[PDB]
């Protein structure tokens, strides 16, 4: 039916103003989607921000903001701070329910760039001995944390047996991920790409 | 859609006078919930008050059924104007004045649901009779009560019922409205009774009002106590002046008539 | 200051069905509409419905109609959520959600509660096979969670990372790198304390 | 829309020869609604400082049978509410101090019912209570002195003073 | 204490009419109605109808519409019941069983009267018909027709008479070798009969 | 028409717990029948117990009370007593009237139980002579006070005796030409017949 | 009578009213009730406080001839306030 | 059924403004009841009461007879709306 589309992740720096925008695929957001605006610290802390008409929650600081530029919602954060850096989801309310998007993971630099250490395992002949398969890639020392992992057989794409985990935050403040493939690994990050491959 | 789903029940031969069928020829079953709105004008002389509430009725009507099972249709479907519908003929027994709301639209509802399940909402203003009893009037409770029963119907063909849970609600801003007294308890009960004409099923919610009593400490007993200690500082004049003992006295025993009055 | 404080993680077998709480303090219990939202692994967040602790009522999202009842119990203000039918799909965190405005509507959220996880896993309890990783170790079909792994008896602990479990078979499976060597794992659910030695 | 007020206790449309409406059906679908409508509506009110309070008194607009999903107030986006200029001179008690325009959508065991509410405030006007209350009161109490200045053989004058005085304070309050 | 007393047992012809009572005491008679039970040999309990004091207003059973006739009498605080074209049907026990409502129908019952014996026959006085029956200790049996161990058993209705027997259990070296008969009497018909039971 | 079903009799001991249920036939039993229960004490004793909504009568012990278990109406006796032993009537309203149940005849142990001790009499000769045959099944010394006959039959009802434990008598009418047999009694259990 | 606090409904009648019109002769029926005016209050409120009120007045037969103010206040405040009342 | 006798009754030529015929000729005999619910406002300035009443006739109109001696159908029909009757 109804999809609420946000920005995968966003990236930026202590005291500058960022932008998170909530679109809507049936048409132009309007006042009549009451467009909602929640932050998900780590440790699943929920809280709203903005919302209803325009009214906000008890205690959302002031550098937060809601308006409608263009056609979509939008999340103003005028002066960015450390701990501003959380998961942001946006709701809209379609007719008599609410439709979530798929949250975007907005970072404030505190930290270096740092790309992705991709190592890929082969299959241990020892778990084939129980008729399966199970490929391991392990994705450690990177920032900020958000990583798209796709896997490839043979030239082709997988479609199919592929689970990775949501990125964590490591000992050194670097985030990290797993990813497994299902029988019986390519990573994007900030742009570039890391192969690891095996015959 | 809708629309047509209407036209699809219509269209064939239904009569909104004749009432609805049963698996049993047994009676049609009303279940009643009622949204209290406000109480006012709590009349002490004529015995009497005022109160707006939402009548909820709700039945079941086969003939009405579009969706049956449904899954594939609207939950139900609301009731729009020109189609006649059997209607439960309710009426207030004790009701001495009511009024419908009208402005713009009537406000009223009437939704159908797929398997022939019918719910009807609609203001009313009332203003019902509710005998008084002063025999502690400072400090009393009285109970007024609302009766909803059926007026043409007998007990063979329609039986009313109090909603399962929650059958009487009360609006938010209702004891703000009602400054003179405190809704401190309410109940849901059956009134039926038997007549010349037969025996008719009924319902009954009775509210329960306690006098605030912070008026008449101050306009009554306080004053009252304040005139009584006056007439004692007359003890303290000199038994020779007598004419202000008088005075005091006279004054404190006619101004007690005048508040009693 | 408001909370919202939800009941315990629970493990249910499917086609059982539990019911979690949400007891609310801080505020007049009964002013507030409460939503519920249930966050599942495979997809994004989910409004399920919400009720009106003042006046009963109730909107649920089309979804959950007949899968989840929200009901209150005003003397306790607390907020409950049934479950029914329970199946793989219902294996989630489900949080609670303060609506914004007094004695009315306002479409806004305030206050989420800290999440119940919920896990509907007909599965029995099982230790860990694990496997070993060379060009890392691999906890494999264990359940429930959780499950604690450490290098060389814990001597070797700079560098070693261990990844969140996930359910590829219905049962959980972790894997943890570093940077003789061997991985200790310790399950707890069934007392299994394997070691495997990490070989070219 | 069929539009109610919820707080409305009493309502009359107006009719005097031709009724008081307005339809416009502009080229593109839009349809503008004109009535006038005379309202009795419940204000709960809160006397804690009777003499010096302020009351607000709100109208509440709302549908009756559509539920939220088809059917959605709105205020108008640029003023909302609107006052006749002859309106302060009609009300010489109060003062209408300031007006607010907010939603009130709720939900009921019918559903999600979408709702406008606009508010005034009333502040009460205080020369009448000046005049009436506490300018004759203190003139009151001041005549219950001119008794210190009399003679304390001369009782039946400092009672009679502080006696009426007294029964008066009572009748004013009543 | 509330009481409901019923008039005597009464004894009528077919084809005539009698009228039971019920007067009540004890509580404010015109506050409750009252209904009216027919307990018959033939069947269970039947509903007649009841009748409500202070309205006068009455509601019969489909069944005893034209049979039965509800009257009160509010001076005396008794309620009465007609019944019409008596005949065999109509022998039962009538109760009247009072409402538990006041002032109001509460479909419930509170007390009952001791109820009343109402006797339908056409028959005149007739004499027992005796009929020996028989087949350690061996049992014998006596039959009474159309009217140590000693069991005579409840009385029947026949064909508009009355049937009874009765069991002695002996020991059987007392028969047949000493003659056992049963003593058959029967005041209104004037007749006493004996039957040898033999083997 | 419509008819209305109960437990021909039931069992129990001082302090237990014993429900009888009432039955319509028409469907399930709904709050729209006002399902009444109503007790008979020997001597033609009736009172009332529960009926209405949810009301009782006057002075009805705290132990009983009513119930809608399953698709009927129900009486759960909590903690039954001696004198609690009775006939229990419901009655359930249908649309405009009463119809009444059967009854079930509770019974609160006294006595250990007993054996109905039968006996199947032939029809004697006089009776071949008149034309009309009769048979005759006397029942005797059993307990509690519940018999049923199995073979124009008119079985007597549940009488005690000196001992206490009740007696009763079979009639089972024929014609001579009908006659030109066997008596089966089952009690609480086994079956004792006679031919 | 519980909704008619001030009287007491003492009797009824059902008559016929039946007259002749200029336009005809038309049948009518007349039902009548007779309501006898309740007491209690006006004991309370008027005979009662009229009795203390004379009584006062009678006060004033006791105290010395020589202090008549006091004798004139009392008898002037009981009439005076005898005349509210009845007003 | 019901619905049915209804039909029955006003599908033939039946006038609401004609009086119901008579056997003589005679006139209607109305036999009425009455049933008073409340007296309240009982204005003594103006000299009149209020009173809620419920009222009851009862009259003969032979056209509408359907069941006649019936015992075979309903005793009576319950008037629907739509079905106009001399009153
Ligand atoms: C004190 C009474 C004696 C008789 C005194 O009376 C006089 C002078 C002579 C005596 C010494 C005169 C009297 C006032 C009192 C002084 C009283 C106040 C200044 C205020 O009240 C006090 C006491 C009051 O608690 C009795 C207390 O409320 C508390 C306790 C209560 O629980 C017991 C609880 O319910 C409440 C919620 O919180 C309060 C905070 O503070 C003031 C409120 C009183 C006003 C009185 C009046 C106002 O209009 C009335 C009327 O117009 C009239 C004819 C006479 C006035 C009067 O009666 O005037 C009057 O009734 O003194
Ligand atoms: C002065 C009060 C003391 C107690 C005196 O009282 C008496 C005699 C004893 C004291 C000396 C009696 C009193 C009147 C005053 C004399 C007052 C006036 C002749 C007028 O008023 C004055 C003062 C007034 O400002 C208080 C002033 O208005 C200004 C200032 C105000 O801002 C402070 C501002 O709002 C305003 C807009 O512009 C005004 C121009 O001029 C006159 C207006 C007063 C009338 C009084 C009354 C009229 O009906 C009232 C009632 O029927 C009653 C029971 C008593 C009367 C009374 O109370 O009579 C009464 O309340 O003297
Ligand atoms: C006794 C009267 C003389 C004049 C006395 O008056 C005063 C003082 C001076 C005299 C000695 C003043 C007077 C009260 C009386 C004292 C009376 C009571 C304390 C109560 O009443 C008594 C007597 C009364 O029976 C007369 C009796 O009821 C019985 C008998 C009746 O049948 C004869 C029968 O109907 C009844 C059902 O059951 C009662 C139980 O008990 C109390 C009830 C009185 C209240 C009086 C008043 C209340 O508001 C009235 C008003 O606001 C006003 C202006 C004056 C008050 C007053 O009149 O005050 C007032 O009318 O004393
Ligand atoms: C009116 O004035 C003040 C100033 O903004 C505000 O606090 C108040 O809420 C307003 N009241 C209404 C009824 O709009
Ligand atoms: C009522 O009865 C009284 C009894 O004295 C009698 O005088 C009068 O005629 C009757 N009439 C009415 C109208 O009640
Ligand atoms: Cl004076």
């Amino acid at each position: 039916q109804a999809v609420v589309t946000q920005e995968s992740a966003l990236t930026t720096s202590p005291g500058e103003t960022v932008t998170l925008t909530c679109r809507s695929s049936t048409g132009a957001v309007t006042t009549i989607n009451f467009a909602n605006w929640v932050q998900e610290k780590p440790d699943h802390l929920f809280t709203g921000l903005i919302g209803g008409i325009n009214n906000r929650a008890p205690g959302v600081p002031a550098r937060f903001s809601g308006s409608l530029i263009g056609d979509k919602a939008a999340l103003t954060i005028t002066g960015a701070q450390t701990e501003d850096e959380a998961i942001y989801f946006c709701a809209l309310w379609y007719s008599n329910h609410w439709v979530f998007g798929g949250g975007t993971k907005l970072t404030v630099l505190g930290q270096p760039k740092s790309s992705p250490s991709v190592t890929l395992f082969p299959p241990s002949s020892e778990e084939l001995e129980t008729n399966k398969a199970t490929l391991v890639c392990t994705i450690t020392d990177f920032y900020p944390g958000v990583v798209t992992v796709d896997w490839k057989v043979d030239g082709t794409p997988v479609t199919q047996g592929m689970e990775t985990t949501q990125p964590s935050k490591q000992s050194n403040n670097k985030y990290m991920a797993s990813s497994y493939l299902t029988l019986t690994c390519q990573v994007t990050h900030e742009g570039h790409t890391v192969e690891k491959s095996l015959s | 859609s809708d629309s047509k789903i209407l036209a699809h029940l219509f269209t064939s031969g239904y009569d909104f006078r004749v009432r609805p069928p049963t698996d049993n020829g047994g009676p049609v079953v009303v279940s009643v919930n009622m949204l209290l709105r406000t109480i006012s004008k709590i009349d002490v002389v004529n015995m009497e008050y005022s109160a707006q509430l939402t009548l909820r009725e709700s039945w079941i009507d086969k003939r009405l059924s579009y969706g049956v099972k449904g899954d594939g249709q609207p939950d139900f479907v609301i009731l729009t104007v020109g189609h006649q519908i059997w209607m439960p003929d309710t009426f207030f027994p004790n009701e001495k004045q009511a009024y419908k709301h009208t402005i713009d639209k009537p406000n009223v509802l009437i939704r159908i649901h797929n398997d022939g399940t019918v719910l009807y909402s609609v203001r009313i203003s009332l203003v019902l009779s509710c005998p008084m009893y002063l025999q502690y009037y400072p400090m009393d409770v009285q109970q007024c009560s609302i009766d909803l029963a059926s007026y043409a119907y007998t007990t063979k063909d329609i039986e009313y019922l109090w909603k399962e849970h929650s059958p009487l609600q009360l609006k938010v801003g209702l004891s703000s409205s009602l400054p003179s007294f405190q809704l401190t308890n309410t109940s849901t009960t059956y009134c039926t009774s038997v007549t010349n004409t037969g025996i008719y099923s009924c319902l009954r919610t009775t509210i329960q009002l306690k006098r605030e009593f912070s008026f008449y400490l101050l306009q009554l007993y306080i004053p009252s106590c304040m005139l009584v200690i006056v007439s004692w500082v007359s003890f303290w004049f000199d038994r020779t002046a007598i004419p202000a003992r008088v005075t005091l006295g006279v004054t404190t025993l006619l101004t007690m008539t005048a508040q009693s009055a | 200051e408001v909370q919202l404080q939800q009941s315990g993680p629970e493990l249910v077998r499917p086609g059982a069905s539990m019911k979690i709480s949400c007891k609310a303090s801080g505020y007049s219990f009964t002013g507030y509409t409460m939503n519920w939202v249930k966050q599942s692994h495979g997809k994004n967040l989910e409004w399920i419905g919400l009720i009106n602790p003042y006046n009963g009522g109730t909107s649920y999202n089309q979804k959950f109609k007949g899968k989840a009842t929200l009901t209150v119990d005003k003397s306790s203000s607390t907020a409950y959520m049934e479950l029914l039918s329970l199946t793989s799909e219902d294996s989630a965190v489900y949080y609670c959600a303060r609506d914004g405005d007094y004695y009315r509507y306002g479409r806004y959220f305030d206050y989420w509660g800290q999440g119940t996880t919920l896990t509907v896993s007909s599965a029995k309890t099982t230790p860990p096979s694990v496997y070993p990783l060379a060009p890392g170790c691999l906890v494999k079909g264990y359940f429930p969670e959780p499950v604690t792994v450490t290098w060389n008896s814990g001597s070797l602990s700079s560098g070693v990372h261990t990844f969140p479990a996930v359910l590829q078979s219905d049962l959980y499976t972790l894997s943890s790198s570093v940077t003789t060597v061997t991985c200790n794992v310790a399950h707890p659910a069934s007392s299994t304390k394997v070691d495997k030695k990490i070989v070219p």
